[PDB]
RNA sequence: CCCGGCGAGGGGAGUGAAAAAGAACCUGAAACCGUGUACGUACAAGCAGUGGGAGCACGCUUAGGCGUGUGACUGCGUACC
RNA sequence: UGUAACGGGGCUAAACCAUGCACCGAAGCUGCGGCAGCGACGCUUAUGCGUUGUUGGGUAGGGGAGCGUUCUGUAAGCCUGCGAAGGUGUGCUGUGAGGCAUGCUGGAGGUAUCAGAAGUGCGAAUGCUGACAUAAGUAACGAUAAAGCGGGUGAAAAGCCC
């Protein structure tokens, strides 16, 4: 085998969610946390 | 000397020898096609108006080319509702060269 | 293949005489608007003036039904302090008789530069004589 | 007393259309020296209408 | 690594500024106004594909009505005659015949006027 | 022969010189010199000096015959404006721009 | 960032935007939001997963005919031209040589050769078995990489 | 060497592979400002576009028209966040 | 503020009531062409071929699949002074982010494929820095103690010298 022929198993990598990268990306501009409120804020959200 | 006929979901009015672009057919780039359903054949003064698909007359046409048309660009936009979308479209054709209007 | 579009040079416009002696104002004006726009020609085109020049004689002899001889008022504003000037039908028939059919046709024409052009087609006269005999206009009865 | 939005280069050139300088029609030629000068002005050489007035 | 983005932003702006050629003023030069103008153009182009299919039909209907009234029949009774004679010539070709071939339109009028009576 | 002559970083504004330079476009260079002589502006002095220098270049650096010359292309375009602080009232500052220009005169016999 | 924690202007009254530091990441010369630290990217591989990948790599090194077993591999001088003539005679260009006992005579005369790296049998590593075009291995080193793995 | 004010700046000359590498000096974008050419525009009203569309000017050619630029007129159409 | 209580012209029907047949009228439905998702069914399930049926507006939000940038391995390989990255035009091409070829400028670097990691994609935050417009050749040129003339010097004198 070669180093430029190796490849992971199908379903190993999920590539993550990049919040805030445009309209067409699904999430983006609020990044999946809705409009205003304590959960929308940086560091916000109620404790356990 | 012209004929009216239904090719690809719409009527055309073609004369002798002229080349008309219409929808995609299952015809090769170098083959023949026969439009036997002809709606209206006018020759000089004798106009044969077709109570449908008049009588006997069959148009002979040769396929010139098969390319795709110019790209239209669909922009779907909604102001202040956080939604836009683009999509291109290129519609296939066949260019047929009318070889003979049968009377 | 594409459609047909008339060109503003190769349109042939005939000249016509209409006599308005004893006719309804609106139905006369409607046929005038029909011919002036070009809704009668087979090569009708919306963006091209394909209408025919119309001479309208006896413009003070046009009639109206009902009480519209005394009751139809013509309002127009001078664009000034508060000057809203009004005139009934009979006083306009007396003073400027041609302007009756002018405003009546001008309301039934399209708006913009083209409607102004096809209103320039219309040549309305109050009298029985006209000076356009050089253009040899046919009689149009309707 | 301030603009509501900026005026275009189009409306700028239209206003500056009347700002154009007008060149003189022509100068005169004196009868003796023959040098150019303005109408009704003495020459740089000091001649005016065939007559030297100033050294 | 640190990604600098001069070339990709310049490519994305040249893409939009190339579609704004022929626009008045800052819609052809300034990027923001160019982008709004280009998306407005795409919206209008969608809408006007639909409106083109409407406007040409109403133009053909007006031309057939004029040429049929030249022959002495209104468009409604003319289309009803052509439908009752089972003639499937559409309004496009009837307008093309109405402008170009007056004797073929005369024969179609005579066919409709036979079929209605 | 095109025979350019330039005055770069000209101590004047591009509009104030452009007003004068739009008077001698296409003129035969004797009448252009007489126009720039009898125009009462500082841009006329600058543009007249560049026109005289262009005449000199067209006589020397190439062949001859200033009696057949004509001003083909004269244009002024702005140069590097230098920034100076002008103190306005109530303590605030203001940056006035001393604007320069580039005056290019292109005179040929053609 | 080197700077002071003083508000650059007021909170109200000034026409400008609100700001509370010149070390703000929106500002120029003062910055990075999510700045980086030195981090250990090394990730744990299970011993059975390492040895399973090694057995898979050796099996495919056989099955792609890139495994060469030579009983004795040594050079009798520390000259590199002798090793270069030896690999020229064996039709070998880019090789990994695995010897079960690290002799310095072979290790010194393989240093200046670019494509040729000579490993001990304990120093076998999987990207070196993939990355090299041919692997030659001593017979007792084959026995060694056997008795280590399986 | 020439213009210029025993200037500034420029045009030749010469170096250099290159001087639109001339010291404001590699590349040299966009905004911004000009000059020249093609078309449009001084009786026509408004998110300045879009669908149709004549004319004019350029290229070319199966001599039928296309391609490029502008685009009178005309339906529709009250920017983005 | 101006008709200003048909949208307007105008209408004694071009109004109202009843009946009747035409026609117009949407992105609805149908015709032809193309793309995709889902479900059944057989091909021998490169878990893709086909046949049918149905679905395909979308905010917050959930799920799925891709593009591009910079960097590491492949890569002391490949392209490159008979011309790289960059910049700027043109033409093809994909459902799209994009891709490819090429003319001009530039004058030395670029990097396939398959993997890996992110300072990974801006129009907005009275965002930060630089540049340049706009008002605009507009206001103003800073005490209403005041200047005029002759000669000089200079390329140039209302302002300098006498």
């Amino acid at each position: 085998m070669r180093l430029n022929t190796l490849s992971p198993a199908e379903g190993s990598k999920k590539a993550g969610k990049r919040l805030g990268r445009g309209i067409g990306s699904g999430l983006g501009k609020t990044g999946g946390r809705g409009h205003k409120g304590q959960k929308s804020r940086s560091g916000g959200g109620v404790r356990r | 000397m012209y004929a009216v006929f239904q090719s690809g979901g719409k009527q055309h009015r073609v004369s002798e020898g002229q080349t008309v672009r219409l929808e995609k057919l299952d015809i090769a780039t170098g083959e023949t096609v026969e439009f036997a359903e002809v709606l209206m054949i006018a020759n000089g003064e004798e106009v044969k108006i077709g109570v449908p698909f008049v009588d006997g007359g069959v148009i002979k046409a040769e396929v010139v080319a098969h390319g795709r048309g110019e790209k239209v660009k669909i922009v779907k936009f909604r102001r202040r509702k956080h939604y836009r979308k683009q999509q291109g479209h290129r519609q296939w054709f066949t260019d047929v060269k009318i070889t003979g209007i049968s009377a | 293949m594409k459609t047909f579009t008339a060109k503003p040079e190769t349109v042939k416009r005939d000249w016509y005489v209409v006599d308005a002696t004893g006719k309804t104002l609106g139905r006369l004006a409607t046929e005038l608007a029909r011919r002036l726009r070009g809704k009668h020609k087979a090569e009708y085109t919306p963006h091209v003036d394909t209408g025919d020049y119309i001479i309208v004689l006896n413009a003070d002899k046009v009639a109206v039904t009902g009480n519209k001889r005394t009751d139809k008022v013509y309002y127009h504003h001078t664009g000034h302090i508060g000057g809203i000037k009004q005139a009934t039908f009979e006083e306009m028939i007396a003073r400027r008789p041609e302007r009756v059919i002018e405003i009546a046709v001008k309301g039934m024409l399209p708006k913009g530069p083209l409607g102004r052009a096809m209103f320039r087609k219309l040549k309305v006269y109050a009298g029985n004589e006209h000076n356009h005999a050089a253009q040899q206009p046919q009689v149009l009865d309707i | 007393a301030v603009q509501q939005n900026k005026p275009t280069r189009s409306k700028r050139g239209m206003r500056r259309s009347h700002d154009a300088l007008t060149a003189v029609t022509s100068l005169s030629v004196d009868k003796t020296s023959g040098e150019k000068h303005l109408r009704h002005h003495i020459t740089a050489d000091g001649y005016y209408r065939g007559r030297k007035v100033i050294a | 690594a640190r990604v600098k983005r001069g070339v990709i932003a310049r490519a994305r702006h040249k893409k939009i500024l190339k579609q704004a050629k022929g626009y008045y003023g800052a819609r052809s030069r300034v990027y923001r106004v160019a982008f709004q103008a280009v998306i407005k153009a795409g919206q209008y182009a969608y809408r006007d594909r639909r409106q083109r299919k409407r406007q040409f039909r109403q133009l053909w209907i007006a031309r057939i009505n004029a040429a049929a009234r030249q022959n002495g029949i209104s468009y409604s009774k003319f289309i009803n005659g052509l439908k009752k004679a089972s003639v499937e010539i559409d309004r496009k070709i009837l307008a093309d015949i109405a402008v170009f071939d007056k004797v073929a339109f005369t024969a179609l009028v005579e066919k409709a006027k036979a079929a209605l009576a | 022969m095109e025979t350019i002559a330039k005055h770069r970083h000209a101590r004047s504004s591009a509009q104030k010189v452009r007003l004068v330079a739009d008077l001698i476009r296409g003129k035969k260079v004797s009448q252009a010199l007489d126009i720039l002589t009898y125009t009462n502006k500082k841009a006329a002095v600058l543009v007249k000096k560049v026109l005289e220098s262009a005449i000199a270049n067209a006589e020397h650096n190439d062949g001859a015959d200033i009696d057949d010359l004509k001003v083909t292309k004269i244009f002024v375009d702005e140069g590097p404006s230098m920034k100076r602080i002008m103190p306005r009232a109530k303590g605030r500052a203001d940056r006035i721009l001393k604007r320069t220009s580039h005056i290019t005169v292109v005179v040929s016999d053609r | 960032v080197t700077g002071s924690g003083k508000k650059p202007w007021r909170q109200k009254g000034t026409g400008r935007a609100r700001s509370g530091s010149i070390k703000s990441p929106i500002w120029r010369s003062g910055g990075v939001t999510f700045a980086a630290r030195p981090q250990d990217h090394s990730q744990k591989v299970n011993k059975k997963m390492y040895r399973g990948a090694l057995k898979s790599i050796l099996s495919e090194l056989v099955r792609q005919d890139r495994l060469i077993v030579v009983e004795k591999f040594s050079v009798e001088a520390p000259k590199t031209k002798l090793l270069a003539q030896k690999l020229k005679d064996m039709a070998l260009e880019d090789v990994l040589i695995i010897t079960g006992e690290l002799d310095e005579n072979l290790f010194l005369a393989a240093r200046n050769l670019h494509k040729v790296d000579v490993r001990d049998a304990t120093g076998i590593d999987p990207v070196s078995l993939i990355a090299f075009d041919k692997v030659v291995m001593t017979a007792d080193a084959v026995k060694q990489v056997e008795e280590m793995l399986a």
